[PDB]
């Protein structure tokens, strides 16, 4: 979470929100009259795991993503409606990308899953998926995992299978493996 | 009481006694003054005959709003559902103008408390909380006092004064805020939050003090109720003007020769309270630039209005300023009303809550532009434009201290516009 609270109008989405929702009761509005301030008393960081909603609620940029800081503008992005797979909840949510990179990820209004709230982890996950990257098949040799090209990748794994047989063949789904 | 003229109280028509504090103000004293008298009756007579005897005695509110104290106490609900009922006294009297609420506590704190019990059993509140200004530390120790010799007399408490009633007393006290006194935001600093008002359209008499219906009341108010039930409605009755009957306490400040908190009936000429209780305006009436009637909230008005005006509610309504609180403040010709109004602008930038964003921002506008004014800094049409904005910030908060942030400015362009034009044109040109 990013601050500018000198762009904070007062309303108490932020403090509503961490009170009834979040449950961690973290922000309050201190003060009185004009010099009334929102925010944590002490210095604390906010600990909620729903934390990112907080600025999905914050109307005048005062709570913003720090992540997603200063990198593009709402009217350079592509929004595509997908779910997410962080978890078994299947948050409805919508990525928006400028080309070929994922830009920030939002929620979706889906009453029957997630109201409209998204988790952090599914919300600022999508650094990690510039990062590690597998781009190309790799055959193992003496001099290790090296580049191959389809054709001989799937070659190495038939010479594979011919030896198996049966049960010897064994399957390992991982958490993010797709139906199809 | 003449339909004709009104004024010159006598002292055996005052139902504030010992308000000067000369005799013992606790509870070997206010019984010889008549305090606790009768109670067991009046309390065994029933909530009904009360609240009627209230509503013909005519008792308005005494802390600005004048509501009909019988009509108020008449919305209390009659049957439990499951929820208790609670009394709460508004002794917290911030207010720039008023100081007649202390003297009551400080030298009258049994009468208060017979009060709470009377208009408990009025409205069925088996509890009753005194909120008290936390600045008043000697006046609380006074009123815990007077509870706890009534606790011990067994006035109240279980079968309070003998009757078959049941009125339990406490004494909460703030810790400073002007806005603490209205209504809801007074239920909201008891409960335990910040003093910060409630929207209305719920309303307290509904959803109160811990969720439970509950009456926010004025200590004057809850004092006169027992002896006007005691002396009699018509008593009452007879010494204001129509829809404004009963005495009320006038606390005089400022340039007078004599500042003086006195109880008069209403409806006296202020140039007659001015002048016999006051001892008159420091320098003669002669020396009058204006008179600020009602404590700082209502508009003042000048001179000229002072000359016919009558201490009353709606007729000061009439005057387009009102008396919110018998607090009468009157200014010489030496003054400066554009830094008295400045003040009083400071005043409600201070004691803003900040929960809405009209009275949040535009008071600290308010007092941004008085103060430019005080120097003459502004040009001549910032003061339509302060008009203007004055005109914004009323009617669209959430309580009624926006309200009384823009009237005093108000009054001020209204009647004394030519000093603010002569300051601003008299830089220019010096
Ligand atoms: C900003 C603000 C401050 C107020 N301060 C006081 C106060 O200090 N004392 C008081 O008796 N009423 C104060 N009032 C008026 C309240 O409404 C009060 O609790 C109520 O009018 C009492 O009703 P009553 O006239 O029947 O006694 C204030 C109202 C507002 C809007
Ligand atoms: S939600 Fe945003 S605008 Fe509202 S109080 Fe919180 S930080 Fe300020
Ligand atoms: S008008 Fe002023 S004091 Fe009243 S609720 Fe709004 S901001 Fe608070």
């Amino acid at each position: 979470i990013k601050t500018s609270m000198n762009r904070c109008i007062h309303c108490t989405r932020c403090v509503r929100f961490t009170h009834e929702v979040a449950g961690t009761s973290e922000l309050g509005i201190t003060g009185r009259g004009r010099d009334s301030e929102v925010g944590t008393y002490i210095e604390k960081l906010h600990s909620s795991e729903l934390s990112g909603n907080v600025i999905d609620l914050c109307p005048v940029g005062a709570l913003l993503s720090k992540p997603y800081a200063f990198t593009a503008r709402s009217w350079e992005l592509k929004g595509t409606e997908t779910i997410d797979v962080s978890d078994a909840l299947g948050s409805n949510i919508k990525v928006d990308c400028r080309g070929t990179e994922v830009m920030r990820i939002t929620p979706r209004l889906n009453d029957a899953i997630n109201e409209e709230w998204l988790s952090d982890k599914g919300r600022f996950q999508y650094d990690g998926l510039k990062r590690q990257r597998l781009n190309t098949p790799l055959v193992k040799g003496a001099k290790g995992l090296e580049n191959a090209t389809w054709s001989a990748a799937f070659d190495a794994i038939r010479t594979a299978i011919a030896g198996a047989k049966g049960n010897e063949l064994k399957a390992i789904a991982g958490k993010l493996a797709d139906a199809e | 009481p003449e339909k004709t003229t009104f004024g010159g109280l006598r002292d055996q028509d005052r139902i504030f006694t010992n308000i000067y504090g000369r005799h013992d103000p606790y509870i070997k004293g206010a019984e010889a003054r008549g305090d606790w008298y009768m109670t067991k009756d009046l309390v065994g007579k029933g909530r009904d005959w009360i609240i009627d005897q209230i509503k013909k005695s005519g008792l308005r509110g005494r802390g600005g709003a004048g509501f009909a104290s019988g009509l108020k106490w008449s919305f209390m609900p009659k049957v439990s559902d499951g929820r208790p009922s609670y009394l709460v006294v508004n002794g917290d009297e911030s207010e720039p103008g008023t100081c007649k609420d202390r003297e009551i506590m400080r030298h009258e704190p049994h009468k208060l408390v017979e009060g709470c019990l009377v208009a408990g059993t009025a409205m069925g509140a088996r509890a009753g909380y005194i909120y008290i200004r936390g600045e008043f530390v000697n006046e609380r120790k006074a009123v815990e006092r007077a509870v706890a010799e009534a606790y011990a007399k067994g006035y109240l408490g279980k079968n309070a004064c003998g009757s078959g009633v049941d009125f339990d007393l406490f004494v909460h006290y703030g810790a400073g805020a002007y806005i603490c006194g209205e209504e809801t935001a007074l239920i909201e600093s008891l409960e335990g939050k910040q003093g910060k008002p409630r929207l209305k359209p719920p309303f307290p008499a509904g959803m109160g003090l811990y969720g439970c219906p509950t009456t926010v009341t004025n200590v004057e108010t809850v004092a006169v109720s027992p002896t006007i039930l005691r002396r009699g409605p018509e008593w009452f009755s007879s010494f204001g003007r129509k829809n404004n009957a009963g005495t009320k306490l006038f606390a005089i400040s400022g340039h007078v020769n004599r500042p003086v908190t006195v109880e008069e009936e209403m409806s006296i000429p202020l140039r007659e309270l001015i002048e016999r209780h006051a001892g008159g305006v420091r320098g003669g009436w002669d020396n009058l630039l204006a008179i600020i009637p009602g404590g700082s909230s209502v508009p003042l008005l000048p001179k000229k209005m002072c000359d016919d005006v009558i201490m009353d509610f709606d007729a000061l309504r009439t005057a387009q300023s009102g008396l919110g609180t018998a607090a009468v403040i009157v200014m010489n010709k030496d003054t400066d009303v554009i830094d008295a109004i400045a003040r009083l602008s400071y005043f409600y930038k201070h004691e803003s809550c900040g929960q809405c964003t009209p009275c949040r921002e535009g008071t600290g506008w308010l007092y941004d532009i008085m103060s430019r004014m005080r120097k003459g800094d502004a040009r001549l049409e910032e003061i339509d434009m302060l008009w203007e904005i004055t005109k914004q910030i009323e009617g669209h908060t959430i309580c009624a201290l926006g309200d009384a942030a823009a009237w005093p400015v108000q009054g001020l362009i209204r009647h004394f516009r030519s000093e603010m034009e002569d300051r601003i044109k008299n830089a220019d040109q010096q």
